[PDB]
RNA sequence: CGGGGAAUCAGGGUUCGAUUCCGGAGAGGGAGCCUGAGAAACGGCUACCACAUCCAAGGAAGGCAGCAGGCGCGCAAAUUA
RNA sequence: AAAGUUGCUGCAGUUAAAAAGCUCGUAGUUGGAUCUCUCUCGGCCGAAGCGUUUACUUUGAAAAAAUUAGAGUGUUCAAAGCAGGCCGCCUGGAUACCGCAGCUAGGAAUAAUGGAAUAGGACCGCGGUUCUAUUUUGUUGGU
C-alpha cells in the first residue's frame, strides 16, 4: 500500500462479530478509537446485527445521528465507533443500559444492566508515568489518562472510575486469589480466582486462574482483567458466570431445556 | 574376519572366569613387581615380560594378583617406551621389507606388503595421536625409519 | 543394499533427485525439449493451413492406401500430415482452408494401423466434420 | 560387523521358533534384550528365560513356547510421537488384536498400550505378533 | 597507554574526566570512575569489565547497546576481525518424507567485548540480540564457557 | 509472485494454487520529482526511449495489467445494459 | 490414481535393464557389553546454584477468516444458508485440526558428550602474600 487502509472485508473482519458471508463483500471497519480494531464491537454491528432496533445501515446512520446513543456518558454519532470491553452503552429513549463483556464462548453479550450500574466502569491500567513537573498519570485499557491516581495503583491493577467525571473512585490489586475475567487468547470470557502467577523475564507471564466448578486454565498477563476484589465481581455478570460448559454439557442443558418446555 | 586377509580364524586366549588368584601362588603382588622390573631392564616388551612370567614365575594374569596390567606397571616407575610395543613392531618389520626392497628389485610381493604394513601405522597411529600418546606432529616417514628402531 | 540411517535425508534426497532424472515420463514433464519440440506447442489442438492432398500407404499386413492431409501449422509455421476419417470426408477439403486439428488418440503415437501419423482433421472453415458427413451443417467456402 | 544386538537376537528367536525348537540360545545378552524379553514374557509369548552370567557380555537361554508367529526390530529407532502410534500399528500389526510395537520412552521399555496409557512417546525398538 | 589507538579521543560518554580536584586527592590515586551496567537476565557482569580500561561503544556492559530478544549459542569459529568474532551453529533439519535429519549449519558474525580474553577456537558462547551494529552483526556476546576435554 | 488453499487418498506421498482472503509487485520501458501525515503516485507532474493523436506546419495533447467495448493473438473466455 | 514403473513406508541387479580386475585408500554414514538435588536470607515454604550439555518425549501458552472435518436447524428435498422456533417471548451463530521453528514446565529409557592416572583431584580445618570492607572509631583530621 502507499497508506492507510479504510476498508474491511467481510470474511476478513473479526469472527465474533457474528457476520454472514453473503450480505455483502465489506464489514463495517471500526473507526480509529480507545479500543483495537480486533477486540472492539462497532455501533452499527450492535444497532443491527444484534440489538435489531435497525434493518439497515441507513436506519443506523438515522438512529444515531438523533442524537440517542452514549458511550460511557458521551453522544456518538459516528456508527462505527470502535466499542468495546466493559463499555458502558446507554439509550435514554428506551431508557435502556449496556456493558459489552464477553459471553463464555468469546462473543460480546448483549448484557443488560441496571441504571445504577451505568454511572461507572471498570478500566484495566495498563502503564504508570511520571510527567512533567512530578505529575503521576495512569494510561487504561480504553486510552484514559488520569492525572494525580493513587500511590498504591500499579500496572494491571483494575480502576473503578466514575463516568460522571472521569476521576478514579476506587482501585483493585493484582493478587493471589482476586476474581478475574479472560479478555483474550483461547479463554475468552471465562471467569474465575487468580492461583498462581509465574513470572518470565523478559518475556510474557502466565496467570493460572480457576473456575469456580474446579476447573484451571492459563493466561497470558495480557489476557487478565481483574473484575472483583476476593470472590464478588464489582460488576453485573451474564448469564453465564464465566462458566464455559462443554459440548456434552450444553447438549445435555438444551436437551433438558427443550424438554422441559416442549 | 581380519582386516586385510580375508581368512577368519578363532584361536586366541580364553580367560577363565577365576578371577581369584589360586591359593598355590606363593608369590605376593609385590615379588611379582620386582619380577617386572628386572624383565623390563633387561630391555623386554610388555608382551613378553607377561609370557615370562606366565611360563616361568606361575603368574596367571598380572592384572588379576597385581590389580593393575603390565603396561601401568612399567609407566609408573618410567619403564616404558615412548611409543608402543605394537607400533614399535610394525615399524621394524617396514625397515626389514624396505631394505629387502632395496637389495632386491623385483619383489613387487614385498612392495603391496609394505604398502599394507604402512596402512596398518597410518591407523594406529591415528588411533594413538587420538588418545594423547604420541604427539600431533608425529608422522611416520620411509626414511625416518630406521632411527625409531 | 539402502541406507537407513538416521541422518542420512540429504543423501535419499540426492538419490531420488538424479534416479527421478532418469525416469523419461519426469525428463519430458520437467526438462522442457518435448514442449519446444512438440508441433502443438504443447497444446490440444491446432489451426492450420490445407497445403496439399496425399495418399499414405497402410501396414504390411493390412494393405489399404488410407488419404491425408499436408497442412502447415498456423502459430509456428511446422508442417504435419493429417488424418480424414474416410475418403467421403476429404472431399470437403480444399487447398486453403483453416483446419482445426487434433491428436490421433494414443497420446502423441502413431497408428497401428497408417504408419507415421499422429494428426487427426476436427474441423473444416470452422464446421466440424461429423456436421458435414451428417448432413448436419454445410460449409462455405 | 556385530551393530544392534537386539536385531540379531530377534532374529535367533524367530528363526529358532520358525525350525520348532524348545529352546534358544542368544549371545551377547543387553539390558534392551532383557527387558524386551520381559515386555515378551509378561504377554505370555516366549515362557521364561535365564541369563547366564560370564565375565563379559553374558548369554541367555529363552524357552520358547509356540505361540509367537514373527518378532522384529524397527531399525533405525524413529521418533514415535504419541499419535504416530496409530500410523505405526497400522504400518506394522497385521491386526487390531495381537501385535506389539515396543517403545523405549522416558518411562522405560514399554509395549504400545501401556505407552498410550501413560500417555506419552519415545523410540520404536520392535513389534512381536 | 594502549586506550588512545584511534584518530579521535576515545572516551565513555557517560563518565567526566574533567572534574576540579585538590591536590590531596591528586596525588591519592589517577583512577578513572567507570560506566557499567548489568545485562540483567540472570547474566553476570565480569569483572574485566568493571576494573577494566578499555572503550568499547557496542560492549554490552560498558557501551550503549541494550539486550532484548533471542538469547543463542555458537561456537568460535574465526577470530581474524577486529571485535568481532564468526561462530557456528550447527543443528538438524528433519526431512518428514523420508522421518530423518540431514545436519545444517549458520555462521553468525557477534560483536566480541575486550572484556572476554583467553577466547578459544571452539568455546562455547552464548550471545544476545541487540540492534543492528554493522551490516551483517546483530548478536552480541554475554557469556564464554570453555569446551569440555579442554582442562 | 508467496501463502491460506485444491485434486487424489489406507498411509506415506504426487500434482495443482494467474484467480475473488492475506502479504508483495507494477501501471508501455527506465529515471527524477512536487504536494501531502502518508506516493518516488502514473484515472499527478518532468525528461529520455518505444509507439502514437490533432494541425492552418507555428504548435498542442498521450498511457484500458479500472467497467464495458474493439483489434491482434490464438484451441482458448460474456453487454459499449 | 490403478503403479511396489522412482519404492521413506516399499522395488530391483546369476540366467531378463543392471555389481566395479584386485587390494590399500579422506570425508560422510554406522558402530559390542557395562554405571540404581541442595545452600543462604524472608513467611513446612518463597528467591538462588542448578543437576555436564544435548538429541528425544510430554505439558502449557500463543497461533486470520474462508475452505476441510464436524454439532444444531424440514432451504418443499438437496447442493446450500446461518438461520430460526413458541403464543411479545425463547434461542443459535458450537467444536476439532491448525506440520516445522520459537517460548513454557516436566520426564531420564535410548544415542552422543564430559568430569582424577606426569595428580598443580575432591572434603576439611591451620594458614602466609596481594587486591579488597561502605560500614560497629556521637560531628569530624585518621597512620
Amino acid at each position: 500500500a502507499r497508506g492507510p487502509k479504510k476498508h474491511l472485508k467481510r470474511v476478513a473482519a473479526p469472527k465474533h462479530w457474528m457476520l454472514d458471508k453473503l450480505t455483502g463483500v465489506f464489514a463495517p471497519r471500526p473507526s480509529t478509537g480507545p479500543h483495537k480494531l480486533r477486540e472492539c464491537l462497532p455501533l452499527i454491528i450492535f444497532l443491527r446485527n444484534r440489538l435489531k432496533y435497525a434493518l439497515t445501515g441507513d436506519e443506523v446512520k438515522k438512529i444515531c445521528m438523533q442524537r440517542f446513543i452514549k458511550i460511557d456518558g458521551k453522544v456518538r454519532t459516528d456508527i462505527t465507533y470502535p466499542a468495546g470491553f466493559m463499555d458502558v452503552i446507554s439509550i435514554d429513549k428506551t431508557g435502556e443500559n449496556f456493558r459489552l463483556i464477553y459471553d463464555t464462548k468469546g462473543r460480546f453479550a448483549v448484557h443488560r444492566i441496571t441504571p445504577e450500574e451505568a454511572k461507572y466502569k471498570l478500566c484495566k491500567v495498563r502503564k504508570i508515568f511520571v510527567g512533567t513537573k512530578g505529575i503521576p498519570h495512569l494510561v487504561t485499557h480504553d486510552a484514559r489518562t488520569i492525572r494525580y491516581p493513587d500511590p498504591l495503583i500499579k500496572v494491571n491493577d483494575t480502576i473503578q472510575i466514575d463516568l460522571e467525571t472521569g476521576k478514579i473512585t476506587d482501585f483493585i490489586k493484582f493478587d493471589t486469589g482476586n476474581l478475574c475475567m479472560v479478555t483474550g487468547g483461547a479463554n475468552l470470557g471465562r471467569i474465575g480466582v487468580i492461583t498462581n502467577r509465574e513470572r518470565h523475564p523478559g518475556s510474557f507471564d502466565v496467570v493460572h486462574v480457576k473456575d469456580a466448578n474446579g476447573n484451571s486454565f492459563a493466561t497470558r498477563l495480557s489476557n487478565i482483567f481483574v473484575i472483583g476484589k476476593g470472590n464478588k465481581p464489582w460488576i453485573s455478570l451474564p448469564r453465564g458466570k464465566g462458566i464455559r460448559l462443554t459440548i456434552a454439557e450444553e447438549r445435555d442443558k438444551r436437551l433438558a431445556a427443550k424438554q422441559s418446555s416442549g | 574376519g581380519r582386516m586385510h586377509a580375508p581368512g577368519k580364524g578363532l584361536s586366541q586366549s580364553a580367560l577363565p572366569y577365576r578371577r581369584s588368584v589360586p591359593t598355590w601362588l606363593k608369590l605376593t603382588s609385590d615379588d611379582v613387581k620386582e619380577q617386572i622390573y628386572k624383565l623390563a631392564k633387561k630391555g623386554l616388551t610388555p608382551s613378553q615380560i607377561g609370557v615370562i612370567l606366565r611360563d616361568s614365575h606361575g603368574v596367571a594374569q598380572v592384572r588379576f594378583v597385581t590389580g593393575n596390567k603390565i603396561l601401568r606397571i612399567l609407566k609408573s616407575k618410567g619403564l616404558a617406551p615412548d611409543l608402543p610395543e605394537d607400533l614399535y613392531h610394525l615399524i621394524k618389520k617396514a625397515v626389514a621389507v624396505r631394505k629387502h626392497l632395496e637389495r632386491n628389485r623385483k619383489d613387487k610381493d614385498a612392495k603391496f606388503r609394505l604398502i599394507l604394513i604402512e596402512s596398518r601405522i597410518h591407523r594406529l597411529a591415528r588411533y594413538y595421536k587420538t588418545k594423547r600418546v604420541l604427539p600431533p606432529n608425529w608422522k611416520y616417514e620411509s626414511s625416518t625409519a630406521s632411527a625409531l628402531v | 543394499g539402502k541406507c537407513r540411517g538416521l541422518r542420512t535425508a540429504r543423501k535419499l534426497r540426492s538419490h531420488r533427485r538424479d534416479q527421478k532424472w532418469h525416469d523419461k515420463q519426469y525428463k519430458k514433464a520437467h526438462l522442457g525439449t518435448a514442449l519446444k519440440a512438440n508441433p502443438f506447442g504443447g497444446a490440444s489442438h491446432a489451426k492450420g493451413i490445407v497445403l496439399e492432398k496425399v495418399g499414405v500407404e497402410a501396414k504390411q499386413p493390412n494393405s489399404a492406401i488410407r488419404k491425408c492431409v499436408r497442412v502447415q501449422l498456423i502459430k509456428n509455421g511446422k508442417k504435419i500430415t493429417a488424418f480424414v476419417p474416410n475418403d467421403g470426408c476429404l472431399n470437403f477439403i480444399e487447398e486453403n482452408d483453416e483446419v482445426l486439428v487434433a491428436g490421433f488418440g494414443r497420446k502423441g503415437h502413431a497408428v497401428g494401423d497408417i504408419p507415421g501419423v499422429r494428426f487427426k482433421v476436427v474441423k473444416v472453415a470452422n464446421v466440424s466434420l461429423l456436421a458435414l458427413y451428417k448432413g448436419k451443417k454445410e460449409r462455405p467456402r | 560387523v556385530r551393530m544392534n544386538v537386539l536385531a540379531d537376537a530377534l532374529k535367533s528367536i524367530n528363526n529358532a521358533e520358525k525350525r520348532g525348537k524348545r529352546q534358544v540360545l542368544i549371545r551377547p545378552c543387553s539390558k534392551v534384550i532383557v527387558r524386551f524379553l520381559t515386555v515378551m514374557m509378561k504377554h505370555g509369548y516366549i515362557g521364561e528365560f535365564e541369563i547366564i552370567d560370564d565375565h563379559r557380555a553374558g548369554k541367555i537361554v529363552v524357552n520358547l513356547t509356540g505361540r509367537l508367529n514373527k518378532c522384529g526390530v524397527i531399525s533405525p529407532r524413529f521418533d514415535v510421537q504419541l499419535k504416530d502410534l496409530e500410523k505405526w500399528q497400522n504400518n506394522l500389526l497385521p491386526s487390531r488384536q495381537f501385535g506389539f510395537i515396543v517403545l523405549t520412552t522416558s518411562a522405560g521399555i514399554m509395549d504400545h498400550e501401556e505407552a498410550r496409557r501413560k500417555h506419552t512417546g519415545g523410540k520404536i525398538l520392535g513389534f512381536f505378533f | 597507554a594502549d586506550i588512545q589507538t584511534e584518530r579521535a579521543y576515545q572516551k565513555q560518554p557517560t563518565i567526566f574526566q574533567n572534574k576540579k580536584r585538590v591536590l590531596l586527592g591528586e596525588t591519592g590515586k589517577e583512577k578513572l570512575p567507570r560506566y557499567y551496567k548489568n545485562i540483567g537476565l540472570g547474566f553476570k557482569t565480569p569483572k574485566e569489565a568493571i576494573e577494566g580500561t578499555y572503550i568499547d561503544k557496542k560492549c554490552p556492559f560498558t557501551g550503549n547497546v541494550s539486550i532484548r530478544g533471542r538469547i543463542l549459542s555458537g561456537v568460535v569459529t574465526k577470530m581474524k576481525m577486529q571485535r568481532t568474532i564468526v561462530i557456528r551453529r550447527d543443528y538438524l533439519h528433519y526431512i518428514r518424507k523420508y522421518n530423518r535429519f540431514e545436519k545444517r549449519h549458520k555462521n553468525m558474525s557477534v560483536h566480541l567485548s575486550p572484556c572476554f580474553r583467553d577466547v578459544q577456537i571452539g568455546d562455547i558462547v552464548t550471545v544476545g540480540e541487540c540492534r543492528p551494529l554493522s551490516k551483517t552483526v546483530r548478536f552480541n556476546v554475554l557469556k564464554v564457557t570453555k569446551a569440555a576435554g579442554t582442562k
